[PDB]
RNA sequence: CGCCGUUCCGAAGGGACGGGCGAUGGCCUCCGUUGCCCUCAGCCGAUCGAAAGGGAGUCGGGUUCAGAUCCCCGAAUCCG
RNA sequence: CCCGGUGAGGCGGGGGGGCGAGCCGGGCUCUCGCUUCUGGCGCCAAGCGCCCGGCCGGCCGGGCGCGACCCGCUCCGGGG
């Protein structure tokens, strides 16, 4: 049933036979500066020897409690634009014939009640772009006993609030209900950030060369290592 | 509150800020010699110069040559008395800050 | 999507059109090269005369800023004869001397009868 | 003292090259894969005489491995080249008299 | 004629009729086609020469 | 003030055929239009630089006091 | 930080294939991975697998993977 026409045409890509096919070339192409920037700005977060006081932001909370979290911290979200108005209408015709307790966002605020030890728990996104706004604010937290966790992006602790970014987010009281679940992510979050944070202040990150570089040592010292291994007998 | 910020941009010598100082004057040499940053890289210093955070102010970010000013003269040649034959160790009277 | 090539060409984006609020100028400027200012005033000089006669054709002083176009579509317009061909010359005066070559039927000794220059 | 004429030349726009009519700067061909690991073989289309040079150029002739297109490129030639010749260039070329290789 | 005087004359006026025409002359034609079919057999005969070898050994 | 620089530290192409989607005008048949993706695209540097370089295509005869390969007659020719 | 090259085109490890030293079909050292008689041609996919879409398993017409190994943190090199 086969037809003797239908030919099978193979190519030779060997050098200098045939033309190369249209390959796949993502990690040759040359790149705008703003890209090649960023992408070698990631690279020296893995060179430099970084000082324990921004390596303490690359242990971050994992991805199960995460959502627990954030499960929690949807039941007190602050009100939008539009609820505003409605409470100053249902404040109206209250007056014709207590504030719930919610989040509380920003550094200048959750710092300045974090002195006042009024928070119960302190979230901290990761990646502040001048970490210098959250740079102190573990050690605070520390110093006060108040529990925090580093939770990842400022994108997602800024959909709490309504709007772009976020920095940090403070419970300072729940209700009845949610204070059990609460204290069920204060424990696993102080054993996690409070409790060792003798042994975070002295992480340092970073300082780790290119794979193309360790395989360049680590193949030699393999050579060096296989000596001992082949000399003996 | 940024009275945290403040007191840690004055430790410069140490480990964190000569780490971020180096990171950002690295990026920041990769960069145009003038060109907007989309926010103040110190937002406190900014409050202190007059910054609100509203639409309307911006902030450029650039890049100035530091040394003295040569004097613009052909070869040596500053035909004159002694006392102006001065052209390398000359300053500039203006800071590098005001011509920024 | 695989890159095929090297070279990261920038992407084309979209580009929309003026939908101004309000136009710049408030109205149209009127169009000065009328055809009545685009024609000065004939030649009575035995140089056209012997055109008019021979040639069959005219000459006006035309504004120097009108074609030879604009010449044939404004004398059949002021004058309602059709046209052969024009020949326009600047002249050392500065205005634009034109001769207009009428068509055949047309009779230029007849049509400058009408309009004066005889 | 009038600057010297050693030093009228740094300047130029009197002392500068006269490469009007030469044909192009005689270089190798870049390194690609082939040239990298094997060897591309070309043709020698002609030998010129490429002015203020005592050397002779030739336009050897090799096809892109990733395009459909011909290239050329203008090496100097040795001696013993000729033209309809083949070269090649590479690791894995032969040795023998104008054949680039490491 | 000059180059742009070619867009006035008709392509029979441009081109003989042959392969490569007007473009290669035929004697360079012929001594191409030859060369080509005579590569081609090479290429032949060494392919067979191949698998003849891996054939015994 | 500006100078340097002319492919050099650059996201440097606003284009094309075919296809798919959308709209429009009329023998609304069949082409044409423009909107959106898909596919494809090298270049090599904006622009300026020669009335002697390159550069398609007009010749005869007549005529004016002064203009003619330019006007008149008669024969062509290039480009779109 | 500097230099050279290129339309930043196959870099570094790992796997897969073939040849020889070897121990007795199985693990390692190796290396290669397809172009050298000629002044020829060489792209814009053959092929196998998988799916979908209209008209009557059959005409027509699309898409995905292999072909064209996977994974990576600097485009490759040379300085430092
Ligand atoms: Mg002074
Ligand atoms: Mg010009
Ligand atoms: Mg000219
Ligand atoms: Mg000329």
């Amino acid at each position: 049933v086969v037809n003797p026409l239908f030919e099978k045409r193979p190519k030779n890509f060997g050098i200098g036979q045939d033309i190369q096919p249209k390959r796949d070339l993502t990690r040759f192409v040359k790149w705008p500066r703003y890209i090649r920037l960023q992408r070698q700005r990631a690279i020296l977060y893995k060179r430099l020897k970084v000082p324990p006081a921004i390596n303490q932001f690359t242990q971050v909370l994992d991805r199960q409690t995460a959502t627990q979290l954030l499960k929690l911290a949807h039941k007190y979200r602050p009100e939008t634009k539009q609820e505003k108005k409605q409470r100053l209408l249902a404040r109206a015709e209250k007056k014709a014939a207590k504030r719930p307790p919610v989040l509380r966002a920003g550094v200048n605020t959750v710092t300045t009640l974090v002195e006042n030890k009024k928070a119960q728990l302190v979230v901290i996104a990761h990646d502040v772009d001048p970490i210098e706004l959250v740079v102190f604010l573990p050690a605070l937290c520390r110093k006060m006993g108040v529990p925090y966790c580093i939770l990842k992006g400022k994108a997602r602790l800024g959909r709490l609030v309504h709007r772009k970014t976020c920095t940090t987010v403070a419970f300072t009281q729940v209700n009845s209900e949610d204070k059990g679940a609460l204290a069920k992510l204060v424990e696993a979050i102080r054993t996690n950030y409070n409790d060792r944070y003798d042994e975070i202040r002295r992480h340092w990150g970073g300082n780790v060369l290119g794979p193309k570089s360790v395989a360049r040592i680590a193949k030699l010292e393999k050579a060096k290592a296989k000596e001992l291994a082949t000399k003996l007998g | 509150g940024y009275k945290y910020i403040q007191e840690l941009w004055r430790k410069k010598q140490s480990d964190v800020m000569r780490f971020l100082l180096r990171v950002r004057c690295w990026q920041y040499r990769q960069l145009s010699a003038l060109h907007r940053a989309p926010r103040p890289t110190r937002p406190d210093k900014a409050r202190r110069l007059g910054y609100k955070a509203k639409q309307g102010y911006v902030i450029y970010r650039i890049r100035v040559r530091r040394g003295g000013r040569k004097r613009p003269v052909p070869k040596g040649a500053t035909y004159g008395k002694p006392v102006h034959h001065g052209v390398n160790q000359l300053k500039f009277a203006r800071s590098l800050q005001s011509v920024a | 999507k695989i890159r095929t090539s090297p070279t990261f060409r920038r992407p084309k984006t979209l580009r929309l059109r003026r939908q101004p609020k309000y136009p710049r100028k408030s109205a149209p400027r009127r169009n000065k090269l009328d055809h009545y200012a685009i024609i000065k005033f004939p030649l009575t000089t035995e140089s056209a005369m012997k055109k008019i006669e021979d040639n069959n054709t005219l000459v006006f002083i035309v504004d120097v800023k009108a074609n030879k176009h604009q010449i044939k579509q404004a004398v059949k317009k002021l004058y309602d004869i059709d046209v052969a061909k024009v020949n326009t010359l600047i002249r050392p005066d500065g205005e634009k001397k034109a001769y207009v070559r009428l068509a055949p039927d047309y009779d230029a000794l007849d049509v400058a009868n009408k309009i004066g220059i005889i | 003292g009038r600057v010297i004429r050693g030093q009228r030349k740094g300047a130029g726009s009197v002392f500068r090259a006269h490469v009007k009519h030469r044909k192009g700067a005689a270089r190798l061909r870049a390194v690609d894969f082939a040239e990298r690991h094997g060897y591309i073989k070309g043709i020698v289309k002609d030998i010129i005489h490429d002015p203020g040079r005592g050397a002779p150029l030739a336009k050897v002739v090799f096809r892109d491995p990733y395009r459909f297109k011909k290239r050329t490129e203008l090496f100097i030639a040795a001696e013993g080249i000729h033209t309809g010749q083949f070269v090649y260039c590479g690791k894995k070329a032969q040795l023998n008299i104008g054949n680039v290789l490491p | 004629v000059r180059p742009k005087v070619l867009m006035r004359l008709s392509k029979t006026k441009k081109h003989v009729s042959r392969a490569y025409g007007g473009s290669m002359c035929a004697k360079c034609v012929r001594d191409r086609i030859k060369r080509a079919f005579l590569i081609e057999e090479q290429k032949i005969v060494v392919k067979v020469l191949k698998a003849q070898a891996q054939s015994q050994k």
